[PDB]
């Protein structure tokens, strides 16, 4: 029992929000009040979890719940 | 006529208490805040004793704010929260206000996070492992930057740094801002992290106590014949410095007026104090103060070199009419940058509650400390005027004189 | 109340190791930015810096340099220059309670804080550390390491305010003179240049990364394709002096400091709010009857930062904007040393009657349009100039300087 | 021919910044030469670099004099 739904968990911790407020097509900036620097740290957090490097212009334009999960699958 | 400055609120996180009540109890009892430290021992240091903060700070501060903070900023932030509540200031009163400012600093920024940053960079992940928050934690102005932003400060905003005199100069500068008519309120204070990264640098100098590791509470022992250096400590403190008419009229509670502020330089020895600089400093603070000094919180770090020089300077200033003297660092250890503001707070409690805290652990009084009224037992007395000395490396000196308001 | 003037200066920067060299570079529009092996070998994405081009070996007595980091070294050499330039002798300024020193750095010395930790965790342990790490690494290192050999007896401490650091140091010096406490205050700062500190800025994404192969183009304030600032090192010092004291010894006076602004945003930790900058510039201009002829803008060449200041500039001046150039396009970002260096650049411009160019503006930013941004060296008689310094934590500093008459 | 004999003097000379001729073997570091207690620490360290040995604290502060340094190395 582990899915791959923690990306939700990680985002939750980093942005300090309640797990239900994380919802697949929820945007980091526009909905979860993440900024400039929050973005940087969350990408990092997605690497500590889930041993995988994410290249700079790969990991940018990620930006919504969806595309974090999407990227990590097959990685 | 020139503007006057008073303290209308305070807050403190120290080795002998996490607020002014806990500190008040520790001060009256002469309780040590010093303990043994595994961290210092495991690092390879000769000094294994600590003036640590006894508090889990986890979750005390909002995520978006603490993400920028080192421990110095955290202690200072928590002290400021106390000071704000204690001054009876509401958000509307001090936030988004061009005449409200903040002057707070540390002695050494954050060695811990500067080292953390270098390790991450030199590790397998390099730049990816560092994160975007090391600068704000490590830079020298961290304490002032990490506070002025969440507290919506609009007035003056920077850090004074002067080693172990840091937060004393911060308070003096806050006073100058009021005197110049630029600010109505200035939050002044400081913080210092406690870590082997910084402590070892002092140990390599031979500045730290090493012969009393088995009996931590006996290690800091100012004026004792067998003292062997200071006990490093951490913590924070903040005081609300306010223009007189602004404070009286909003019905603020006033602890004391700051009637004197001295700031001088030795221009002599880098790490050893000279008598002449301290004498000029104390005299500068006492100038135009018509009452006598009832109590003096001495810098007194418990070093062989430092303690007797300060006493010699005191003798020269007062002669035969010396005031009562105690060194609270014997209980608290040496908070470095936070020492000035914490010791100012201790002096303000002594002034507010009418007692003198003891200078403890003096088993054998030093030959050169003779006839100077050094207090060793808690003593109730009605005080009116008190003095606090802070000295730092580079021969930098600071003195504050505080006195009860009349009527 | 007492007035304050600059009667001497000294500087060690990326575009010159004295005021003569710097004056020439300013007129040229020369760049001080070069490629950095050190930054690259460390793993950074940014490889350009505004480095100090000078052999410091032997320039300072051994008993004095044993306490110093690079920040202290640059500040010390600048102070030696400023003293001579003010024509002051040891009897005039040493062992004198009316002479003080206020100088600081933005980050002390990360290099030696790390060295101390590395030494401690390597063999030998405490024995490899040495007794000189504290004075090099502590935040007040620059002021402590200078006030002692120069026999300063007056005020002695460091202001720290990130990239506004040495600007607040100068402002504080003025206040010391205004309060009647000091006759002379040496004011300035320094900053070491090293990957230990530079990498922390790169981890923020604050540093230029797309122009490594053409370093002199990396710093490009007000250009549409700017990508962050170029870190730099150096030091600077000015002799801040009470007016009547300067006149009586026949001192050479560069300018009077007629304005000093210091404010806070209380808003965003790393991004400026504009509101604070407007109050700062207005505060510095209060009681200044002449107009601002030239403005040395903070202008770091970051995407977010440059136009915010321009918006603030418009609001203060409206349709009567002053001539503007960002010398950081040449110099890179000196962090703590930026305030005093840019003040010196502004003073040189005021003294020799010209305006330095804001270079590398290939495509002017769309939001940078209706303004007098100077791109070519231009001779002019200046009377009043302004220099802005902003730092992390929403801290602001502005200086207004004006010829004496 | 001869490999050097006790360049101890050199270490002291460079550490304390003196002209080699002033390093007398009966010369004490503090009262002559002009070293302060921080100079001492660095000199003990420098004597460890050269001479690939370590010196315990309670040993290093019996060392004051140029000889005391010579004495200490010899037999270690
Ligand atoms: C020491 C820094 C300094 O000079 N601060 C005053 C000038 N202000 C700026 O230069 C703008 C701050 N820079 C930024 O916000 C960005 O460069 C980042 C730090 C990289 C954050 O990116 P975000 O998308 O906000
Ligand atoms: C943070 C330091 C501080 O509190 N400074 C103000 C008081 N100064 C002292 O207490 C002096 C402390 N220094 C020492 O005790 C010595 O170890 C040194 C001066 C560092 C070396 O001494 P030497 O015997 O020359």
């Amino acid at each position: 029992s582990t899915i791959e739904e923690r990306v939700k968990k990680i985002i939750g911790e980093q942005l300090g929000v309640k797990q239900e407020e994380v919802t697949n097509n929820a945007s980091f900036v526009e909905d979860l009040g993440a900024d400039s620097l929050d973005t940087v740290e969350l990408v990092m957090a997605l690497e500590e979890e889930f041993d995988t490097e994410i290249p700079d212009e790969e990991a940018e334009k990620i930006t919504t719940v969806q595309a974090a999960i999407d990227y990590i699958n097959g990685h | 006529a020139m503007k006057r400055a008073v303290i209308t609120g305070l807050g403190i996180v120290s080795s002998i208490g996490n607020n002014q009540q806990e500190v008040l109890a520790s001060l009256r009892e002469g309780r040590s805040g010093i303990t043994f430290s595994q961290e210092l021992k495991d690092s390879g240091m000769r000094s294994h004793v600590w003036g640590n903060v006894k508090l889990d700070t986890t979750g005390l501060i909002d995520r978006k704010v603490v993400r920028f903070m080192s421990d110095a900023s955290i202690y200072a932030f928590l002290s400021m929260e106390q000071a704000i509540a204690d001054a009876g200031l509401s958000p509307e009163a001090y936030q988004n206000n061009p005449r409200v400012g903040l002057i707070a600093g540390s002695g050494g920024g954050s060695p811990r996070f500067q080292v953390f940053g270098a390790d991450a960079m030199r590790g397998p992940r390099g730049l990816k492992a560092v994160g975007p928050y090391v600068v704000t934690k490590a830079m020298a102005s961290g304490v002032s930057a990490c506070l002025a932003t969440p507290f919506k400060i609009h007035g003056v905003n920077y850090s004074i740094s002067s080693a172990c005199a840091t937060s004393a100069h911060c308070i003096g500068n806050a006073v100058e801002q009021i005197q110049l008519g630029k600010q109505d309120i200035v939050f002044a204070g400081g913080g210092e992290e406690l870590c082997w990264e910084m402590a070892c640098e002092f140990d390599a100098m031979g500045a730290l106590s090493t012969k009393y590791n088995d009996t931590p509470e006996k290690a800091s022992r100012t004026y004792d014949a067998h003292r062997d250096g200071f006990v490093i400590a951490g913590g924070g403190g903040m005081v609300v410095v306010e223009e007189l008419e602004h404070a009286l009229a909003r019905g603020a509670h006033i602890y004391a007026e700051i009637v004197g502020y001295g700031a001088t330089s030795d221009g002599a020895d880098m790490v050893a104090p000279s008598g002449e600089g301290a004498v000029r400093c104390m005299k500068m603070a006492m100038h135009g103060v018509d009452t006598p000094i009832d109590y003096l919180n001495s810098h007194g770090t418990s070093t062989p070199v430092g303690d007797v020089k300060e006493l010699a300077a005191i003798r020269e200033v007062f002669g035969d009419k010396s005031p009562a003297i105690s060194a609270t660092k014997a209980m608290t250890g040496h908070s470095l940058g936070a020492a000035g503001v914490q010791e100012a707070i201790y002096s303000l409690l002594m002034l507010e509650h009418g007692f003198i805290a003891p200078s403890i652990n003096i088993e054998e009084l030093d030959e050169q400390a003779a006839g100077l009224n050094i207090v060793t037992e808690t003593t109730d007395r009605e005080l009116t005027t008190v003095m606090s000395n802070s000295f730092g490396f580079g021969g930098t000196n600071a003195t504050l004189v505080m006195r009860k308001l009349k009527d």
